[PDB]
């Protein structure tokens, strides 16, 4: 029940993309893409549709120490960007 | 005697939090006065009697220290 409520919400053809790259020709592309993925469903049931909240970072510690194994392992940093920002350059 | 030379340690996670993310005082006088509470009644028990047993000892002393300073009525009483 979770799984197919899961599909039947998030894969979806919006939320979708086809990307190709080799040798082959967009029009055809396109043509296999109308033929076979154009019977996916193009919008909601009026609600249903999950948009993105903007997740906390914060500045924190986790600290599992286990001398058993050989050795340490860290991971250090700060909040990131985000997709969009030109920064990340 | 070293960070990394102290003792074998296994299995355990300590999950901590920046002091600038985190409060200076969170739940001062919430949690803070009960538990003070707490701890004074931990040790009043075994804290307290002799300080108790020293002002008893104190206030006497002073005090029969006083009478014995001040006069007495067998000084040449009855006796002309």
């Amino acid at each position: 029940a979770d799984l197919t409520e899961y599909l039947s919400r998030h894969y979806k053809a919006p939320r979708m993309v086809l990307a190709a790259a080799g040798g082959l020709e967009h029009r055809q592309l396109l043509d296999l893409a109308q033929k076979h993925f154009s019977g996916l469903s193009g919008t909601y049931d009026e609600d249903a549709v999950p948009t993105l909240s903007p997740c906390r970072f914060t500045g924190s510690q986790i600290c599992h120490r286990e001398d058993g194994l050989p050795l340490a392992h860290v991971a250090i940093a700060v909040e990131g960007p985000g997709w969009a920002h030109p920064d990340n350059v | 005697r070293q960070f990394g030379h102290l003792t074998r340690v296994r299995h355990v996670i300590t999950y901590s939090l920046s002091p600038f993310e985190q409060r200076a005082f969170p739940h001062y006088f919430s949690k803070g006065i009960p538990n003070v509470l707490r701890r004074t009644r931990a040790c009043i028990l075994r804290v307290a009697p002799p300080f108790v047993a020293f002002y008893l000892v104190y206030t006497w002393g002073t005090q029969e220290f006083e009478k014995s300073k001040r006069k007495n009525p067998a000084a040449y009483e009855n006796d002309r």
